[PDB]
């Protein structure tokens, strides 16, 4: 087919896959422990830095929660639904991906922990600006 | 001959003298009236949390059991005289006890007056340990301590005092200031008390003023980022039938803007908070982002000058220039 | 029992020893063996262009006046013997004759063998001036050089030579290193002779070879000018009708790099020769300028896609790689 | 008149008068003798600092007439001659700015040396843009 059509999908199977494997991380750590003690401690710092988001009774817990229930119903729906939601969903994620990289920022965290976040920022955005002809 | 007489004036003193007690052991208290002229302000180390500091250490109390009289009223002696009195043991402890470096020159003059009352000073260089919050940082300020006091009398047996207005006890050199990134704006004097395992104890003490000065941040960092921001927004001003231009653009700021991050801590050591000046770049990484993020969706909108981008021609530089009001008008009126 | 057999072997030593002759003063030359052992390598002072060293300066020799036989073979004595004997008066000296800045802990080790052979170690912190030159900074390399001999006796009197291969006589502690922005890629080590007013004397020298590590520049300055020269080239690439956004692209990016310049020497010393950096920038200021330059050309033409606009597409990028290769590879394979 | 035409004047004027200042005092310590004495310093060090461009026989005193000469002839140019040789000389001025810029910047001097000559670069191509409808 042509590259266009092939490499869309590669796109938005990839940053599916990737995104919904990092929302099971922050949720559930059966695919690694490790990585959710880390992860979990990395939220407690961005609340514990953001006072106003803990002014409104909003914990960790439930910006874990969050966070990571979007990207794995955004990462789905940009693997196997077809149309213009698969479209919305990869919108969602650029939403997303910029607080991710507001809370890294906050904290000043090497360039290596927030480096793959980045990378598929460029990949979700250059997937979108090839959604139609 | 006059050799004769004053070998004679310093027998008598030493006749029957017991420097294992104190003046006033029974009889008062002996009242120590101190002063400290700072020669300079040593640099101060970040990473260490310790400063340094020079000074010509003045202490001056009354021991009776020196009362002389002769030709002159006060005697100018040879500091190895110091050693053959008793003296008090002052010395300066970083926190509650533990003494602090401590680097002393031989020479310690010593002065006896006709009345009995002593001076003695000495030239220490002292490292004493500042605990830093670096929340605000670069504008921060801090008061780094100067604790000094007995080390064996209680506050029953040596108390303390400053030889004049306390505020006028502690004089800084002129042209002292030792500091490259600092500003020195003043210092306060206080004294207090700490309750040890060994008993209570008078301490003294003088916190020196220290803010940041922020010129260099400014130049190396904030500068160069609002530059960023107010340049990502100008693409709202461009054709949106310039996909390859305006995606190089977006993608190019925000490059510049992680070279710019990882570059503003390169320096500072790695503390586990969150500093000011990490809130800043946070939020001008999200404005470039978000410039970027923009010409997306109007890409995608993109069969007329998009309303979005109308929008955003408005939205994006008044709502960065109301948080840069906020921001500077929160850590400066501090 | 024990001690009074080693007082009368060190009354029999020092019965009728002349400690001011040197041995062989009047025989032959006295051949003192020199190691050092470098516990840390302290910091680089730029500023001041010096260096600090902690070690352990270990001397040896034999003095045939020392000769004893007892039960033991070795007296590992008190460091006090040694101010009662004759030593060398070896000192560290930076440049031809000036003693350098020397800390000397009162612990010296002194052993006697049987045979006569003497070892004498002391813990010195040897602060010695490094002369820099920074022209290829920050891609520059430095041999900051320890020198020390004898202060009295030439080289007719005293000669010092390395205890075993000149190589391996001075050895460099695995974890000593105290450089925050240098690298010691090694040491040479080397002997020479130096002719002073009161003669001539025998100077040991050492040269340490330290490399100043670029990535703290890289990330700080390289890099944001590399990305915003690749960022004016964009406007080739915009339409030419768009007069109000690319004239503040080109104004705007001017204004980065100036701020990026201010800030790159910002912490270097004010040194009067221009260094490699500078040279990088200055040619990165010109990129950026000459960028607006160009469409202030195409302005000026404009009633089609300019023909300078596509020229300029492929000219500039070429160049400033171009460029890149010649700089890095001059200041590189080096 | 209209603002336009008000405003083309004083810019070509002004550039003209002050860059016309400038190359006098590369040449002639009339005016102010300490300017000279101290500029020809800075001309010392840059071709010092160009090896190359000494080791074609061109010194520091065929350098400062030069830039003296062209921004004399192309300064009185922007204030009288009317017509294309007024932004052909605007154009020129444009080439040595850069030139004196890459001077500066290839010795470190700080801001307020070299501020001028930025500050009337700005105001150089801007009166270029306006150079006609
Ligand atoms: C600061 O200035 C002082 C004074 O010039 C320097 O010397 C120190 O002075 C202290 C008194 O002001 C001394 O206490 C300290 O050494 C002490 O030694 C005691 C034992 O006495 C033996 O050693 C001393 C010193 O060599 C010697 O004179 C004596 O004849 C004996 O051989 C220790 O008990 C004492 O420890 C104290 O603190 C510990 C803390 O855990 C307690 O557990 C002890 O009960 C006791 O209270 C202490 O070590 C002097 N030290 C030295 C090296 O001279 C300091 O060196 C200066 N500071 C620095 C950083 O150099
Ligand atoms: C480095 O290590 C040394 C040794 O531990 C420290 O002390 C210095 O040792 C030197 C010998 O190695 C001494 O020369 C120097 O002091 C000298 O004093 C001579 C006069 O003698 C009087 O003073 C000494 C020291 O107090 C005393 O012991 C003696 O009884 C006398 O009172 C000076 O002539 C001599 O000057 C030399 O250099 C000048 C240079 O212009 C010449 O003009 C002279 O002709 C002469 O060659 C020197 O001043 C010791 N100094 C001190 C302070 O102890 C050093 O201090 C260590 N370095 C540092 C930086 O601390
Ligand atoms: C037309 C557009 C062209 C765009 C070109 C872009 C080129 C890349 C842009 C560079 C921006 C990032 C530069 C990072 C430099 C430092 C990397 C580094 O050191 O990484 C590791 C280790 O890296 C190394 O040891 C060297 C790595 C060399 C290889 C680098 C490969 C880079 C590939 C870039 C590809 C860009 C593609 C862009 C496509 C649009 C350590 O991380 P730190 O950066 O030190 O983290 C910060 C830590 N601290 C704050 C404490 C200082
Ligand atoms: C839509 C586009 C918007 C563009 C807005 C531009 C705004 C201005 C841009 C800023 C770039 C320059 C920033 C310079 C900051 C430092 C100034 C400074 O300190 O100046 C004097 C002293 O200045 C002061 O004491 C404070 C001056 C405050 C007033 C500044 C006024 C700035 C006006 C800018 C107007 C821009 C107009 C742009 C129109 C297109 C000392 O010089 P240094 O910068 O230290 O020189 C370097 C020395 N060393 C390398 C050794 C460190
Ligand atoms: C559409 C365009 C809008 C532009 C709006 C501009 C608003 C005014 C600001 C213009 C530029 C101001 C540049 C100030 C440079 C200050 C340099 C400096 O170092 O200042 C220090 C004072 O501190 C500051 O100036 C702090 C920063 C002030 C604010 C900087 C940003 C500008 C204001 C906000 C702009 C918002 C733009 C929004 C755009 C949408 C002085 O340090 P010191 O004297 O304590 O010691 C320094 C040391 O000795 C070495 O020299
Ligand atoms: C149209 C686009 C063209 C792009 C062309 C790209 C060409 C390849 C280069 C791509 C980016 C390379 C980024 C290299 C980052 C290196 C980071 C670093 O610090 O490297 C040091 C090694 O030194 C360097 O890498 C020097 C700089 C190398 C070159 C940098 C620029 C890229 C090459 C030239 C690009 C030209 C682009 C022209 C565009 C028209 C390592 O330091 P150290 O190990 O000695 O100690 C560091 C310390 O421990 C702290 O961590
Ligand atoms: C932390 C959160 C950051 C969020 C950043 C978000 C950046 C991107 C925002 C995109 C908003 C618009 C989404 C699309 C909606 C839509 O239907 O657009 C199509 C039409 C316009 O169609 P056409 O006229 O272009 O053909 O649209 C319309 O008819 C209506 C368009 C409304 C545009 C509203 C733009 C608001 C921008 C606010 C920016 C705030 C930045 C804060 C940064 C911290
Ligand atoms: C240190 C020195 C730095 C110098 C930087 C100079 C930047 C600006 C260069 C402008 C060159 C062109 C001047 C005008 C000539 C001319 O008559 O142009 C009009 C026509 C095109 O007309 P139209 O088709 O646009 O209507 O033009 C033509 O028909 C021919 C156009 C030829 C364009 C040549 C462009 C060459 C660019 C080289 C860039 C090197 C950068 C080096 C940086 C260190
Ligand atoms: C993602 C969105 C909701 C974030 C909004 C942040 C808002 C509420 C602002 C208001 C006050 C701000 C805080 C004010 C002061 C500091 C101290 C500094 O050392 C780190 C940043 C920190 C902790 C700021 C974080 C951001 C903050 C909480
Ligand atoms: C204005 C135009 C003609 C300038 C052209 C410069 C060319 C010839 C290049 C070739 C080699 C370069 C030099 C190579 C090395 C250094 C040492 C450095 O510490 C300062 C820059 C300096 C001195 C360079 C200046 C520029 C230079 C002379």
């Amino acid at each position: 087919a042509s590259p266009r059509t092939v490499t869309i999908v590669a796109l938005s199977v990839a940053l599916g896959l990737f995104f919904v494997f990092m929302g099971t991380i922050k949720l559930t750590p059966r695919l690694s422990k490790d990585a959710y003690s880390e992860m979990k401690r990395a939220y407690k710092s961005y609340v514990r830095a953001l006072p106003l988001l803990k002014k409104m009774g909003i914990n960790s817990i439930l910006l874990r929660k969050s966070i990571g229930a979007l990207e794995v119903a955004c990462g789905i729906v940009m693997t196997l639904v077809p149309g213009r939601p698969k479209d919305v969903a990869n919108f969602f994620l650029l939403l997303l991906v910029l607080a991710v990289l507001f809370f890294h920022q906050l904290v000043g965290d090497p360039l290596k922990r927030y480096a793959h976040a980045l990378v598929f920022g460029i990949l979700l955005t250059c997937r979108l600006l090839i959604a139609r002809k | 001959d006059n050799t004769t007489v004053f070998t004679r004036i310093l027998d008598r003193l030493l006749d029957g003298y017991d420097n294992r007690l104190r003046p006033g052991l029974g009889e008062r208290v002996t009242e120590v009236k101190t002063d400290i002229f700072v020669t300079s302000f040593g640099p101060v180390s970040d990473h260490d949390m310790e400063y340094t500091i020079d000074v010509f250490f003045r202490q001056s109390w009354k021991d009776e059991r020196l009362k002389f009289k002769g030709p002159m009223t006060v005697l100018r002696l040879n500091n190895l005289m110091a050693s053959k009195i008793w003296t008090p043991d002052t010395f300066f402890h970083n926190g509650k006890k533990s003494v602090a470096h401590n680097m002393t020159m031989p020479n310690k003059l010593l002065r006896i007056t006709e009345d009995g009352t002593l001076l003695y000073t000495m030239r220490l260089t002292v490292r004493a340990e500042c605990p830093m919050h670096l929340e605000d940082f670069p504008m921060d300020a801090h008061a780094c301590p100067l604790k000094f006091g007995s080390y064996a009398y209680t506050r029953a047996e040596v108390v303390y005092e400053w030889t004049r207005e306390p505020a006028r006890s502690v004089v800084v050199a002129e042209d002292g200031s030792r500091l490259n990134q600092y500003d020195l704006l003043g210092q306060t004097v206080d004294s207090g008390i700490v309750q040890s395992s060994t008993g209570e104890y008078v301490v003294m003490t003088t916190h020196f003023h220290l803010k940041r000065k922020i010129g260099y941040f400014v130049i190396q960092t904030y500068l160069p980022c609002i530059m960023t921001v107010i340049l990502s927004q100008v693409s709202f001003w461009l054709n949106r039938e310039s996909v390859p231009a305006r995606t190089v653009f977006g993608v190019t700021t925000v490059l510049t803007m992680t070279t710019l991050s990882i570059s503003a801590r390169n320096s500072l050591p790695k503390v586990a908070y969150a500093t000011a000046m990490d809130w800043f770049i946070a939020v001008c990484y999200a404005f470039v982002f978000s410039a970027l993020i923009e010409f997306a969706t109007v890409n995608y909108f993109t069969k007329s000058v998009s309303k979005i981008d109308r929008l955003s021609r408005i939205a994006f530089p008044l709502l960065f220039g109301i948080f840069n009001l906020v921001y500077w008008a929160t850590y400066l009126n501090r």
